[PDB]
């Protein structure tokens, strides 16, 4: 759901 | 065959989408104990990211469908999903210490005291292999890993609040993926939005020192800040 | 040894993005000798196509590389792209002869007189699996592979023609897969073109043999001859 | 550039 650093 | 050799056997990997084959060329240049330059670094990342990034996105479906045939109640089909989750999961682990111990051996321990940029990159990378352990890890082995997620992203938080613009991409990412940490690991949703509203603001205070070599990476980030933010709201 | 939880891990592999897994599933599959369901030979199928797709899909940008270092006359790297090149080749080989060996071994030996759709599907896969070898090969090694493409392409043919409706699945995939091999592999533009148009219109003439089990597929499978016929002409 | 069965 949260996104991190792509 | 010369170091030049195994950065373009990374590239064109890369470009082939073989992602085991520019990890193994990124780790033997790691090996030669000479720093990385900036492009270095981040084909090593993206490299490993990959690597790990297809197990973990692998672990989540089957545990997905673990938990849905769990509750179905057949035994011999829930062992089975079960030995798989538990290969997928020997695979990731092994990734992940292959990682650490290319940072702890040789990245983070050739850094300078100057080379603060290299120090929070390579820190955060520790933050992040530690906390994907963590995401399947449980019990006591759970706490220790999450402890080493928390030592390495607090260190390079440290290091990057004192010697890095708050519009720094690098810093930028590092607010994101530990407040993400605070939000999914620790389970502290108002440490995650204090750190992520905190980042967010502090590079809006100072959005004129945006430099046009780095602007795009960081305007990138402040988006993915705000995105977690609304969710996390 | 159980032949369902085979099954069943090929359908966990396909869900989790782990073709090799699903291959050696399906592959252990194939060697307890007996028939494969139609849900089984999709899953070889599908199996294999994603293990040979990323090799075709890596040789093509690399080999596309290739052609522009080459141009721009550098030799080491060169040497190294070429190099990197075989490697990829030697692996899509190595894909495409595990698969022929299950065909021929298996597969297309246990078909009886009667099993028209079986023998059609499989003996397509053989001209497709020696298709991807033809698009590597070069010299004498070309023209052998090129040969026994085109002889299970014909004989599949042969059978679908005198066994199947135009508007089966199965008959239409290999028109499609046919009539590429035509345009790509062996530059008769003239004989792809007669052989998609052919196959096109007989489906329509007798549209009305459509099952709603069957109006999807067959109608996609359509498209996608006129799609190529548009572009051949 | 022709596109075989997916």
């Amino acid at each position: 759901r949260a996104i991190s650093l792509p | 065959v010369d170091r030049e050799q195994l950065v373009q056997k990374a590239r064109l990997a890369e470009q082939a989408e073989r992602y085991d084959d520019m990890a193994a060329a990124m780790k033997n240049v790691t090996e030669l104990n000479e720093p990385l330059s900036n492009e270095e670094r981040n084909l090593l990342s993206v490299a490993y990211k990959n690597v790990v990034g297809a197990r973990r996105s692998s672990w989540r479906v089957i545990s997905s469908i673990e938990q849905k045939t769990s509750a179905d109640g057949n035994e011999k089909k829930i062992e089975m999903v079960r030995a798989y989750r538990e290969k997928i999961e020997k695979e990731l682990e092994a990734v992940c210490q292959d990682v650490l111990s290319l940072l702890d051996n040789y990245l983070i321990k050739n850094c300078s005291e100057t080379q603060y940029e290299s120090k929070v990159f390579y820190l955060k990378m520790k933050g992040d292999y530690y906390r994907y352990l963590a995401e399947v890890a449980t019990g006591e082995k759970r706490a220790t890993v999450v402890e080493s997620s928390e030592k390495a992203y607090s260190e390079a938080h440290e290091i990057s609040k004192e010697h890095m613009q708050p519009t720094h991409p690098i810093r930028l990412g590092l607010a994101l993926n530990y407040s993400v940490f605070y939000y999914e690991i620790q389970n502290a949703p108002e440490q995650a939005c204090h750190l992520a509203k905190t980042a967010f603001d502090d590079a809006i205070a100072e959005l004129d020192t945006l430099n046009e070599d780095s602007y795009k990476d960081s305007t990138l980030i402040m988006q993915l800040l705000r995105d977690n933010l609304t969710l996390w709201t």
